[PDB]
DNA sequence: GCCGTGACTAAAGGCAAAAAAGCC
RNA sequence: GGCUUUUUUG
DNA sequence: TTTTAGTCACGGC
């Protein structure tokens, strides 16, 4: 099956594996999230509702007033995306919030209502995604990337015995909340249990825990296990069991019943273990040392006395054993306290904590809390009571609960947002079980632990704790209350909130500037994954950990797409497959793998739930019912890789492409290339500029299409239909019968997009790709945008590449280019500069833009009209103006275009303030959109008047009037006709009605247009008025430019060669690029060498089309060679069949296929090199892909053949004219003296320490004072400088630096006196 | 600083000094009043705070902070610090008649030049240009000079090419570790809006032709330009500092031409002919009538330095090829004929150089290398060697290998499971079994690849020396190794978890073949360690050298010989095997401390205070001495400064 | 009570370049 | 025209 | 965050 859209050049896909899971919107990340945000959820769980929900209601100090949370609507935004982008405005939403202020009496019983009122307010500016999943700020589009966090709950570490010299390792387990404090449980190298809470001072664990209301000898029971002994005739005995004897050591014969069972002295026995469990024993007679170790676990005091005999975890002696004989005890409890089971740990913090009355306990953690205050009871009460167990400064929320519950090997995952006894119990206890032995730690780097955070939920944070803040004021104001007088507006501040979302949207640390220099850029900074930002690391403190690639990775991060240099790891890719889990955590699709047979049953897997299956590979063959044609498979069970039998798959991946991100699939033959130069290529991918005319890639990946799908530079129809009109700068498409509501049929209109302005002062630009009268369907490219060609992703060009040396021109990397592709403007790109002339309001006088400008010829004012603003079109150069200004005295301060750049002003924006004069050049500007907006809505009415009096004309004709009759009458006495069927005659009348209603409507439309169009403007106050001026430069390729490929083999052309210079083949082409072939060995990216050879077969076929067209030859024979190309390969999944298709459409076909036809290859699943050989042998070209060329300037054949063949090349974003500076005599800075720097305020290079290092190694002292003193800063000593060389003479005087007089300055600026002494 | 607007640039020092004045006129005002003590002493402490804040923020605590939140720059912060005074303003500061551009390469240049484009030469050199231009009277006041300059007139081209016809030019690197960072240059006119570079440099400057940027600084006095082109000059710049090793070594395009062209072949076109010398073998070569390297019979003129510094000819007929009688056109007087007879790799022709170096001096020494430069650069285009998807060749025996290497593992696996191999040892098992047979692959394909069949003159099969491209880059030491070559035809090896312990199954699948899902995802786990480690250990490093430069900036040498007898005894280096190092390399170039003793009684082989140089450490080895002391600068008894003989030579 | 030990606090952690913002 | 935060090149 | 060193308070026989 083929559609319209994509019958105009088929692309040949290689690639054996069928496709399952079609690859899903790849902005759904975006769009998906911030969706839950403004919508509307009854359930109140996601977003406004719940944040509203969490603080509301409101209740008074007193408890007479309350305020009610109703409802909540958002408004209708006052400016479209276009003039938001177009007057500096943010594309946002009012909030509108429905609240109830009841007021209840005083005197009266709790719940009796006094009075209601119900209103809105104006809450505050929420700003909105637009279609692409972007945001508009102040003019710009903003991009807000997700971060990556470690999940709320509670997480096992351990030090791996790095801290102490002893190499003990020291267990640890933290407890992080979603909002609130820390707390930390943690070992010590005496074994030593401690708490600490928000990582402030270190306290005995006890401490903490006494704190909720325990005595001893409940912590000891709950602690510990209990053993009873029983005062018998002469001795105290036991019950024993051999579950409690296991890894100990006999103090004494174990014996009972008159035989002996265990023997003395030496360790424990398991055979004697199993004999006492088969004996089935308990009491056993005890010595009296053997008690001497043991700690007593509850109080006994005297009865008769009434004084304290022994206390809990007190150590015991004879004394305190006749001391208990003789009160009657007969029962005693002591404690297990083995070494290797029962750890000892609760004793020795009990013997540590210093004291036991919890008063204590709570004036200590007061004091550690704040240190130098008295210690209240209430204040150490209130302190406690709100620092975990008071849900308005503690929340775990609903994933903080689930991973507590589900760390402990609880059932529920549902609970209170805060913790409680037995939380903090169970983590004591599993801390110390991890401690003794059983239990594992967790991992930080385990995706697991950590969850990704989106636009949605950060907005919901940022609002929720502006809403507190409103919460707040609104509190006290409410503490002072009144009967009736207050109105629920004055109450409410939307200064705050506004302020809040402002700032977070605007400056923040991940709401970045989206990069538009191509498709590819805009998509994967969309999806893009940072660990910075607020709540997360930091590039200085994050370690060699976290910058690593983790096991788990494997299809929800992107292992070869992350920046270089500074932030390496933590800027990671999200892959192509993976999506958000309900919680936050990521999944990836896998099939299912029943009974040994692969289904097509998707199931989203998350990170930890892939370590219980066994997961099969992802190209591992099959047959057509899915079984396995080998009994032996490759798959991964925990972050391993080993070989399971065909029974034990329980899963298996979707697709090859599952494991890389987007820009890592773009890449053709990413298999045969080093991960370093696979990661090199992906970036300067990203870096690639749009061209002048885009060309298709030859060979692809078939990704090409959804990556210019998805991002916004194609203008998609919405539904099909036949282009009615299609033009440079619109498309109306007449919508197909089958599409249209059942009211207001209409059509549809598309305006492009013409020479925009980008982010990156590149060109956007959208030409129209439909024929006039051609059928279209929904999902179909109506308009190509930048780096586009037919709906598909082009980035660069497609060059004749050859790989030798040539006469050293490309010695380490330099690249070698021929004057043909100079000639024909390939590589030629567009480059949009915006300048801005802002005229303020200062004193002695206001700023005025005129053409009165002293001091200045003809020549320079002849570009200038008489309002002063550059005429459209001019072709402007350095030095001259653009806008005339002049600042009273008077003194010329016109802008001016920056030199080194050319120009030609393509639009001149201009904004002026309310109430300000405006001059002729605005009102010519104004004419012309109050004209366009004329003609937009005159083709409107005139579109909706045709449609309008086509029904009328069918109605009538149907009523009985003949079309002859009707069509020579007026349009307007159509409507006035009489009709006999009152049917008819009703449907006329409800025409007329809407005739009426129509023109009513337009002629609102107009007047509301008009007045705001010529209404004034709000920007900064102290500006008169704004000016803006955008020049288009045409940039070339020039000896210094930068070059690359799509493997990672990056370059800078070193010479402009002529034609008759380049190698020819026997058939006189010249090569266009020569590539050093010894950068293909040592940085192993093969993929390069494949590319070319593929892409030489490619145009193989193409040129042979390309001979049939010439030679006018039949369809017949062009079909049969176009079916042969497209069959070809081995097990090819794409079966295009040239049978449904018509002649025109062949023939149209092989019209797009003369540039050469296109290769698709999948990531992982390429074409072997057999089928480039067979691809190869097709066309005319020698099958080893190495062909004979030729000298151009000496004519002598090149003793050995090379490798030729068509390359994909790409022009990066480092110009060189944007590079080259210098610098003779500039300004210099203000306080130091010293010239500035940066080419924008013509600044000299910085004369480093390194470089004082370099000079200082050779002999050189006349230079090095020269660059430090006459050079940089002695001001006495550069005015001669200067002079001297104009007069011929060169000669120094060392001067003294005023940058070390000024730090004289400074320090005897302190009580430092710091002095030169005498000559 | 007024802004644009009605707001006012201040900095954060206004605002603490107003704090402080502010306070200290409240206390002024409140301690004349006779007010509480209770106000006073908090009023004193505030004041007390606000110029502890202002003398230093943040030392105590909480540093006080403006509307940014932010807290703001001290007196004491204004200093300490990278944004600091000392280490921003005074110890590197910015500096005029300096320009920055990217860096080309221009294999047409001498060793001594530099392409300069036209544009930044004509801004970098304007004061000069004035002087000329007044001084001919074309141009009467200065604003008229400026006015002419501007408008780019075509004398103004002239003056230009006159002004830099002997004025050298800094070109500078950042960052800029050695001291062959900065080297001076005599910079050409050229178009464009690149800095042309010579390649041979290249190796010094540490720079690559994908992007690299390069600042440019100009000498003014008469006193500068002399330092540069007496110090700092690349002719006069060909050895490190840190050995004797030159930093002219040609290597990668320049390596393989001299490779291709110097490397026989058992059978060519013209082979076994006589002629009569050098000059001939060209003309055949060009003529056609003879391949490149066919094994000729040539006579060759050979001079040698065997007398007291004189030359004498010496004729032979010697049994080489048309390439090496070729390029034995340009090699110099001095050097004999076995120099240029070998393969000449990397390794060999680096060696050639140095001894030029050793026997003619410095002018015929970097007249060789740019004759070397241009050789090797011309017969390379001619070459025409080129890197093919079929130049890779793949053992055959490779696969069956691996299934033999396969049913091993397949072995302990069962072992396993029967209780006679633990989990550990077996662990070990399968990685010696993979890694032998990967040796086994690597030697496999190593031995296919190095050899190739021809046949011979007679019609008989001859074996020789593989003539395939990525064996020719790999053997010349041009480009890559032999790790590279294993990993594009043989088995890339067993790969390594991020912690460090080896993953058992190894990647089976070289780069010329496919590599599937999963092992392409264990091969990134050491690219980025790798990236990781390369990305955080520049910053460790740069820092070292700044405290090892700090720690030793002011040592100079200040005495010709300090007289003392104190030094340290210097002998091989020896760890239980080889020798890591000679006593010659720990010996040459230094001073004994005293005289040093034969083992023969009382004969003195070495007179004390003599510097030691190759020709003396050959007499030294063939004597075979076992231990010489020597001199060093800690053992100088020398005040604030060390002699000249106790540091020794100077290696540059 | 004096030398040994643990806890509390300060400094330091590339070089050059560009491109954006936003504040003051 | 100073500071800060991001992004990128070597 | 990690490393390192300097300094104040505690400890054991
Ligand atoms: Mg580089
Ligand atoms: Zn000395």
């Amino acid at each position: 099956v083929y559609s319209y859209t994509e019958k105009k050049r088929i692309r040949k896909d290689f690639g054996k594996r069928p496709q399952v899971l079609d690859v899903p919107y790849l902005l759904s990340i975006q769009l998906d999230s911030f969706q839950k945000f403004i919508e509307q959820d009854p359930e109140g769980q996601y977003g406004l509702e719940a944040a509203f929900r969490s603080v509301f209601p409101i209740q008074s100090y007193s408890g007479n007033s309350e305020l009610q949370y109703v409802s909540y609507r958002l408004g209708e935004p006052v400016f479209d995306v276009q003039e938001c982008q177009i007057r500096g405005v943010t594309y946002s939403a009012p909030l509108r919030v429905k609240l109830r202020l009841v007021i209840y009496e005083r005197e009266a019983p709790e719940g009796t209502v006094k009075d209601i009122k119900e209103q809105e307010v104006y809450m505050g500016e929420i700003p909105l995604m637009t279609d692409n999943g972007t945001f508009v700020i102040n003019g710009t589009e903003r991009v807000i990337v997700s971060q990556l966090h470690r999940s709320p709950g509670v997480f096992f570490d351990s030090d791996k015995g790095k801290t102490h010299s002893s190499g003990k390792v020291l267990y640890n387990a933290r407890i992080i909340p979603y909002r609130g404090s820390w707390l930390d449980f943690e070992f010590d190298p005496k074994d030593n249990l401690f708490v600490r809470i928000d990582r402030r001072r270190k306290l005995p664990a006890t401490i903490i825990l006494r704190a909720l209301n325990y005595t001893t000898e409940q912590i000891l029971d709950l602690f510990f296990e209990k053993v009873i002994f029983e005062i018998r005739d002469n001795k105290l005995q036991m019950e024993l069991v051999p579950e409690r004897l296991r890894g100990e050591t006999a103090s004494f014969d174990i014996e009972a019943n008159g035989k002996v069972y265990v023997e003395k002295g030496r360790r424990i026995t398991a055979r004697h273990i199993r004999q006492l469990e088969k004996d089935d024993v308990k009491l056993i007679e005890v010595p009296v040392e053997y008690i001497a170790g043991k700690v007593v676990a509850k109080d006994y005091i005297d009865e008769s006395t009434g004084e304290l005999i022994c206390a809990a975890n007190m150590e015991l002696s004879l004394d305190l054993l006749a001391k208990l004989s003789q009160s009657g005890h007969k029962r005693i409890e002591t404690l297990f306290t083995n070494d290797l089971d029962h750890g000892p740990y609760i004793s020795e913090t009990l013997r540590v904590d210093p004291t036991n009355d919890r008063l204590s306990a709570l004036v200590e953690i007061y004091r550690m809390m704040r240190p130098g205050e008295p210690p209240t009871r209430e204040a150490a009460e209130s302190l406690f009571e709100n620092l975990f167990f008071s849900e308005d400064r503690y929340d775990l929320s609903a994933v903080g609960r689930m991973k507590f519950n589900r760390s402990l090997l609880r059932e529920e995952i549902e609970g209170s947002g805060i913790l409680s006894k037995d939380d903090i119990i169970d983590v004591m206890k599993k801390l110390i079980d991890i401690r003794n032995g059983k239990g594992e730690v967790d991992d930080i780097d385990h995706l697991g632990n950590r969850r990704i955070r989106s636009v949605g939920e950060m907005a919901e944070n940022q609002f929720r704790v502006g809403l507190v803040r409103v919460e707040r004021a609104v509190k006290e104001r409410l503490s002072l209350g009144d009967l009736d007088t207050l109105m629920p507006q004055d109450m409410i501040n939307a200064k705050p909130i506004s302020a809040a979302v402002k700032e977070f949207f605007g400056s923040s640390q991940l709401s970045q500037f989206m990069d538009q220099n191509n498709p590819l850029s805009e998509i994967t900074h969309k999806r893009r994954i940072s660990a910075l930002g607020p709540g997360g690391l930091t590039r200085e403190r994050a370690g060699f950990e976290v910058r690593d690639v983790h096991p788990t990775h494997y299809g929800r991060v992107c292992p070869i797409e992350t920046p270089e240099g500074p932030n390496i790891g933590l800027i990671n890719s999200l892959s192509v497959y993976a999506q958000t889990n309900e919680y936050g955590f990521l999944e990836t699709p896998y099939r299912k793998v029943t009974d040994g047979v692969v289904t097509d049953e998707i199931h989203y897997l998350s990170a930890i739930e892939e370590g219980n299956y066994v997961i099969a590979q992802a190209n591992s063959n099959l047959d057509e019912e899915g079984h396995f044609v080998e009994d032996l498979v490759t798959c991964r069970s925990k972050g391993e890789s080993s070989l399971f039998s065909r029974d034990q798959v329980d899963y298996m991946d979707v697709s090859t492409q599952q494991v890389v991100s987007v820009g890592a699939s773009l890449i053709p033959f990413l298999e045969h290339d080093d991960a370093n130069r696979a990661l090199m290529g992906a970036n300067m991918q990203r870096q690639a500029v749009p061209t002048l005319r885009a060309d298709k890639p030859l060979v692809g990946t078939g990704m090409e299409r959804a990556v210019a799908v998805d991002s916004g530079v194609t203008a998609v129809a919405k539904r099909g239909g036949v282009v009615q009109y299609v033009d440079a700068s619109r498309i109306v498409i007449k919508v197909n019968e089958d599409e249209m509501y059942p009211g207001e049929a209409g059509i549809d209109i598309y305006n492009l997009t013409k020479y925009t302005r980008s982010n990156q002062n590149t060109c956007i630009n959208q030409m129209p790709c439909v024929s006039l009268g051609e059928p279209v369907e929904r999902g179909d490219v109506l308009a190509d945008g930048p780096s586009t060609d037919l709906g598909e992703l082009a980035l660069g060009q497609n060059m004749r590449v050859a790989f030798m040396p040539w006469n050293g021109y490309n010695f380490e990397d330099s690249i070698l280019v021929s004057e043909r592709v100079v000639q024909e403007d390939r590589f030629t790109t567009i480059h949009i500069q915006e300048l801005a002339c802002v005229s303020r309001d200062t004193k002695l006088g206001p700023e005025e833009i005129t053409a009165d400008i002293p001091n200045v010829g003809e020549a320079a004012l002849s570009k200038l009209d008489e309002s002063g603003i550059v005429y459209i079109g001019a072709e402007v150069t350095g030095g001259d103006i653009l806008v005339g200004k002049v600042t009273p005295k008077v003194k010329d301060s016109s802008l001016r275009v920056p030199n080194g750049v050319s120009g030609t002003v393509i639009d001149v924006q201009v904004f002026t303030r309310d109430g300000v004069e405006k001059d002729k050049r605005a009102l010519e500007i104004e004419e012309m959109q109050l004209k366009q907006a004329k003609k937009d809505l005159s083709e409107e009415l005139q579109i909706l008047e045709a449609g309008l009096f086509s029904r009328i004309r069918a109605v009538l004709v149907a009523g009985g009037v003949e079309a002859e009759k009707l069509d020579k009458l007026p349009r307007d006495r159509w409507l006035e006709l009489g009709l006999t069927d009152e049917e008819k005659q009703n449907q006329l009348e409800q025409l007329a009605e809407q005739y009426d209603e129509l023109k009513h409507e337009f002629e609102k439309k107009l007047e509301a247009k008009r007045r705001k169009i010529t209404q004034g403007d709000d920007l900064a106050p102290g500006v008169l008025k704004i000016v803006k001026v955008y020049l288009a430069v045409k940039r070339r390729i020039q000896p210094g430019d930068k070059m690359a490929g799509r493997h990672g083999n990056k370059g800078v052309i070193s010479k402009i060669n002529p034609i008759e210079d380049m190698p020819y083949d026997e058939n006189g082409t010249p090569v266009d690029i020569v590539l050093n072939p010894l950068g293909v060995p040592s940085r192993m990216n093969i993929g390069q060498i494949l590319e070319t050879h593929l892409g030489m077969a490619a145009k193989g076929i193409g040129d042979k089309i390309n001979a049939m067209l010439k030679q006018q030859q039949e369809v017949a024979k062009l079909r049969e060679f176009i079916q042969r190309a497209y069959d070809l390969g081995a097990d090819v999944r794409q079966k295009v069949d040239l049978s449904t298709f018509s002649d025109e459409e062949v023939m149209r076909l092989a019209e797009n296929l003369r540039k050469g036809m296109p290769i698709a290859t999948p990531v992982f699943d390429g074409a072997k090199e057999a089928e480039i050989k067979e691809l190869l042998k097709l066309g005319d070209l020698p099958t080893s892909g190495q062909i004979r060329l030729y000298d151009g300037r000496t004519g002598e054949q090149f003793e050995r053949p090379v490798t030729v063949g068509y390359m994909y090349m790409l022009k990066l974003n480092h110009l060189v004219d944007d590079k080259m500076h210098a610098r003779s005599t500039g300004s210099y800075s203000l306080v130091t003296q010293q010239p500035l720097g940066g080419k924008a305020q013509f600044g000299g290079q910085r004369f480093g320490e390194m470089e004082v290092w370099a000079l200082e190694a050779y002999g050189a002292a006349y230079t090095l004072q020269e660059m430090l003193t006459v050079k940089s800063d002695d001001v006495n000593g550069r005015t001669k400088m200067y002079k001297n060389i104009v007069d011929g003479n060169h000669q120094m005087e060392p001067g003294m630096p005023e940058s070390f007089n000024v730090l004289l300055k400074e320090i005897r600026s302190l009580g430092i006196n710091i002095e030169l002494e005498d000559e | 600083v007024p802004l644009d607007g009605g707001r006012f640039a201040t900095s954060d020092l206004n605002d603490l000094y107003r704090r402080v004045i502010n306070r200290n006129n409240r206390l002024k005002r409140l301690l004349d009043l006779a007010a509480p003590d209770i106000i006073v002493r908090n009023e004193k402490r505030m004041l007390q705070e606000a110029v502890d804040a202002l003398l230093d923020n943040g030392r105590r605590g909480r540093a006080i902070t403006g509307s940014n939140k932010r807290p703001l720059k001290s007196l004491a912060d204004m200093i300490k610090g990278k944004q600091g005074r000392f280490r921003q303003n005074l110890l590197g500061k910015r500096v005029d008649y300096s320009g920055r551009s990217v860096i080309t390469v221009g294999p047409y240049l001498r060793l001594h030049q530099c392409g300069l484009p036209k544009k930044m030469a004509l801004e970098l050199f304007k004061p000069f240009i004035y002087g000329k231009l007044e001084l001919r009277g074309l141009a009467t006041t200065i604003k008229a000079a400026k006015k002419m300059v501007e408008r780019e007139e075509a004398v103004v081209w002239d003056i230009l090419d006159e002004v830099i016809r002997e004025h050298p030019v800094l070109l500078n690197r950042a960052p800029t570790l050695h001291r062959l960072g900065i080297q001076a240059f005599e910079p050409v006119l050229i178009e464009g809006k690149a800095i042309q570079l010579h390649p041979l440099v290249c190796a010094a400057y540490n720079a690559d032709f994908d992007g690299d940027q390069m600042a440019v600084h100009v000498p003014l006095t008469l006193e500068a330009q002399l330092e540069a082109r007496a110090l700092m000059m690349s002719t006069n710049n060909i050895l490190s500092p840190a050995n004797g090793e030159p930093i002219i070594v040609p290597s990668q395009d320049v390596v393989l031409g001299l490779y291709y062209m110097t490397r026989d072949c058992v059978n060519a076109k013209g082979e076994g002919m006589v002629l009569t010398g050098p000059k001939e073998a060209e003309r055949l070569y060009r003529s056609g009538l003879a391949s490149l390297h066919a094994r000729v019979k040539v006579r060759i003129t050979e001079y040698e330095k065997d007398a007291n510094g004189e030359l004498v000819a010496k004729t032979s007929l010697k049994d080489t090829t048309v390439g090496r009688a070729i390029l034995w056109m340009i090699v110099p007087k001095g050097l004999p004929y076995s120099i240029v007879n070998q393969a000449l790799g990397k390794k060999a022709i680096s060696k050639m150089l140095n001894t030029c170096y050793r026997i003619l001096g410095l002018k015929p020494t970097v007249i060789f290398a740019d004759q070397i430069m241009y050789t090797g650069f011309a017969y390379a285009a001619r070459s025409g060697a080129s890197v093919g998807i079929d130049d890779m060749v793949i053992p055959e025996k490779k696969h069956e290998i691996i299934s033999e290497a396969e049913a091993e593992v397949a072995e302990i696996q069962e072992q396993f499971q029967s209780g006679l191999v633990t989990a550990g040892e077996r662990y070990n098992k399968v990685i010696d079994i993979w890694a032998a047979a990967n040796d086994r692959v690597s030697k496999a394909m190593m031995d296919n690849l190095q050899t190739e069949t021809v046949i011979n003159r007679d019609g008989q099969e001859e074996k020789q020396v593989s003539f395939n491209s990525i064996y020719m880059m790999a053997d010349s030491g041009a480009r890559g190794s032999a790790a590279q070559i294993r990993q594009l035809a043989g088995m890339r090896g067993l790969m390594a978890k991020p912690d460090g312990s080896i993953i058992e199954t190894p990647i089976t699948a070289n780069f010329r073949e496919g590599l599937n899902v999963l092992q392409y995802f264990i091969s990134t786990h050491g690219a980025r360690k790798g990236l990781a480690d390369t990305a955080l250990k520049t910053a460790n490093s740069g820092y070292l050298t700044r405290r090892l430069v700090d720690v030793a900036q002011d040592l100079v040498v200040t005495e010709d010989d300090c007289g003392t007898h104190e030094g340290i005894m210097m002998t091989p280096v020896i760890e239980g095997g080889d020798v890591k190092e000679p006593l010659r390399d720990r010996v040459l170039g230094r001073v004994t401390a005293e005289d040093v003793l034969k083992p023969g009684t009382a004969d003195i082989l070495v007179p004390r205070n003599t510097l030691l140089h190759e020709q003396w450490c050959d007499l030294l080895e063939e004597n075979s001495v076992d231990a010489v002391k020597v001199r060093s600068v800690v053992s100088c008894d020398t005040d604030f400064g060390v002699c000249a003989h106790c540091y020794g030579r100077d290696l540059a």
